[PDB]
């Protein structure tokens, strides 16, 4: 989901990744993945850069490179929520 | 330092019942007394019985540059302390030292008249610049009659002028205690760092002022539970208790101490110098208190008492909740950094299996409560425990650029009848057969002795069933430690020569509060 | 409660109630301690004369007592008992 996300970054200003909101198919090509499913170029449309979206991207970026742990992001460990409980 | 320091105090020393270079100690410029009563008192008795007239004696029975004194000898006989009562060479310097003293307190009676006193037995130069004499010196024809009534002979002067010896820090003593007195320099001046903090005595990290002032104690230490396992966790959660594994606080590293001294062993290394470091010593509860945060991780060390390898008193789960509650007292009393301490305590299952279930739950619940021997605690997550206090940053681990030292192993969590066998009754046996006898037994204390006697008789290190005779003595301790007879976990400390480091500061503890000590048994030899 | 509706005057009800309460109960604690139900026998809970335990009751009870009901744990005692193991 990385290198799936790092694909469709816009880059914008000096080189900076942007988060696109969403990706629409053109007019045209609404036909073809009618048929088709999920194999037509779509273009960036929406909020660029979606500041939602874009701060998780960042967010996981900084988790994922080792600046920030699971727990200092969730410091009240709701990441243990799906360990077995005994009754 | 500071028990060593209260302990000691009104006296200076064993010998000496007051002394006059505990001026410089309770004043300026180390100010070392924190505790009015304490310096009130210390001070006393040093201007009771060391104050005269042309300076103050260093101490009783004194025979430093004394008529009765034999210069050429470097040590003095028994019988010669004696005669150098009453003959005491007065100091003049420490006029300027009580008034300085003055000036720093802001009494200006006690500066004006200590002046009053040094201005006699100031000498002059040829130019008119004042001499501060180091001693005054009884003549060696006035000695009886100054025996006989102290101080009503004339003193001559060690120091003159004129003669080309000046006493130098008497003369920069004169120059400190003149630009007070005088006002050109302000006690803050010449004290920028407070050693000298009056009254409004608060908010001076390590100077016994915390945020409550000198009088108040009413600490509240952060105390985090951490249960060794999950299923610790699970089963403290089902009797009330809320406990935190050391996953569970994943950020957040919880060390022995012993990692904690491995990483202060870089703190102060120099090669070019040869300077190894911090020495190996074990962090306290102070120590410990602190929240450290070594290279980006945030550390936090349980206190020594929850240690299993120094001694085997923790074993017992008695010993150890006193053990907690006189960690807390003594934090209480002694911790007075801007910060609240934390005390992290640490929950084993050895603590807790078989009877041992019901005090340690005792010790919990008052924890719970908010109070325990007096001492206010706070029983929280470790997480927020740790939020906004001061951080002690180990930069030396990163300033040698020792970003890829070993990470620093933090805690893990876990995932019947009296002695058949008397000592004489095998021991007098001369024949070997007791080697089967080992296996003819039962008792545990049985094993402790027979392998002692093996790593005696057979060599230390020699093989075993289990393996070498060092390390099963080993397991044997740590197992006796477990199931608790404890004839055995004496016995494997005993043939080990196990020992723990509280120890020798204990001593420490006993012989400056005056108590000699002798560590030996009641009919043999006593050290 | 009885004041609310007619589904606690039910004794028989009580009990299928209590069973699936119970199951809700230690599949659903998330709290420190054990939790602590005190279940009151009200004259409404008695037999229509008035000197017997209702036999749907009267099976609960002792069901309790040996450690299982509605699929739960259950550790019988006094309320005097619970206080140090519960929230």
């Amino acid at each position: 989901y990385k290198e799936a996300l790092e694909a469709v970054l816009i880059k914008g200003k000096n080189g900076v990744p942007l988060l696109p909101e969403l990706y629409s198919v053109p007019p045209d090509r609404v036909d073809e993945e009618y048929q088709n499913p999920h194999t037509v170029d779509r273009v960036p449309m929406g909020k660029l850069p979606h500041m939602w979206g874009q701060s998780l991207y960042i967010l996981g970026s900084l988790m994922a490179e080792g600046f920030l742990a699971p727990g200092e992001i969730d410091p009240l460990n709701r990441r243990f929520s799906t360990v077995p409980k005994p009754d | 330092n500071r028990q060593t320091l209260c302990s000691l105090l009104p006296r200076e020393s064993r010998s000496h019942n007051t002394d006059a270079a505990l001026l410089p100690c309770i004043s300026y410029p180390a100010f070392a007394l924190d505790d009015e009563v304490l310096f009130s008192q210390t001070l006393d008795k040093v201007v009771r019985k060391l104050k005269g007239k042309y300076g103050f004696k260093r101490f009783l029975r004194d025979g430093y540059r004394t008529s009765l004194e034999d210069p050429n000898r470097c040590y003095y006989k028994p019988a010669e302390i004696k005669l150098f009562d009453g003959i005491e060479c007065e100091f003049p310097i420490f006029f300027l030292y009580m008034m300085i003293d003055g000036v720093f307190r802001g009494n200006p009676k006690q500066v004006q008249e200590y002046q009053d006193l040094l201005t006699p037995v100031l000498h002059h130069t040829t130019e008119g610049y004042p001499v501060v004499p180091k001693y005054y010196y009884v003549p060696a024809d006035f000695v009886e009659y100054e025996k006989n009534n102290p101080g009503s002979q004339k003193r001559f002067p060690s120091n003159c002028g004129r003669d080309g010896k000046l006493f130098l820090w008497g003369q920069a003593l004169y120059i400190i205690a003149k630009l007070l007195a005088d006002e050109l320099i302000s006690p803050k001046d010449i004290d920028p760092v407070q050693r000298y903090v009056p009254l409004k005595d608060q908010r001076n990290v390590s100077m016994r002022f915390s945020n409550q002032g000198p009088l108040e104690n009413d600490l509240v230490v952060h105390v985090a539970l951490i249960a060794e396992s999950q299923r610790l966790q699970v089963f403290l959660n089902t009797y009330g208790i809320q406990t935190q594994t050391p996953q569970q606080v994943e950020p957040i590293q919880i060390w022995p101490q012993q990692e904690l001294v491995k990483a202060y062993l870089q703190l102060g290394i120099n090669e070019k110098l040869g300077l190894s470091g911090r020495p190996d010593r074990p962090i306290g509860c102070l120590g410990t208190s602190k929240i450290y945060r070594i290279l980006g991780k945030t550390v936090v060390c349980y206190p020594i008492i929850f240690d299993l390898s120094d001694f085997y008193m923790s074993q017992d789960v008695f010993l150890l909740i006193d053990d907690i509650k006189n960690a807390l007292q003594f934090i209480k009393q002694y911790w007075k950094m801007h910060g609240r301490p934390l005390f992290l305590v640490l929950i084993r299952e050895d603590n807790i299996r078989g009877s041992r279930f019901n005090p340690i739950l005792d010790m919990l619940a008052a924890l719970k409560k908010g109070i325990i021997g007096g001492v206010k605690v706070h029983v929280d997550r470790l997480q927020t425990l740790i939020s906004g206090a001061v951080v002690e940053q180990l930069d030396f681990l990163r300033i040698s650029d020792t970003e890829e030292l070993p990470e620093f192993k933090s805690f893990e969590e876990l995932e019947g009848q009296q002695p058949d066998v008397n000592i004489s009754e095998w021991k007098d046996k001369p024949t070997h057969e007791i080697l089967q006898k080992l296996n003819d037994c039962s008792c545990l204390a049985s094993q402790a002795i027979l392998l002692g006697i093996l790593l005696k008789r057979e060599g230390p290190n020699f093989i075993t069933k289990e393996g070498t005779v060092s390390d099963h003595i080993e397991r044997v301790y740590r197992r006796a430690g477990s199931q608790k007879l404890w004839l055995a976990v004496r016995y494997g400390a005993a043939f080990t020569q196990k020992f723990s480091s509280s120890i020798a500061p204990h001593i420490t503890t006993f012989l400056v509060h005056g108590k000699q000590v002798t560590l030996g048994a009641f009919g043999h030899e006593e050290e | 409660d009885q004041q609310q509706f007619y589904l606690a005057l039910d004794n028989k009800m009580i009990v299928e109630m209590l069973r699936t309460d119970l199951s809700y109960l230690c599949s659903r604690w998330r709290m420190t301690g054990q939790p602590t139900i005190t279940f009151p026998i009200s004259h409404s809970m008695l037999d229509e004369d008035g000197t017997s335990l209702n036999s749907s009751i009267l099976a609960a009870l002792r069901k309790m007592q040996d450690g299982y009901f509605g699929g739960a744990r259950v550790q019988t005692g006094k309320l005097s008992e619970f206080l140090t193991t519960s929230c």
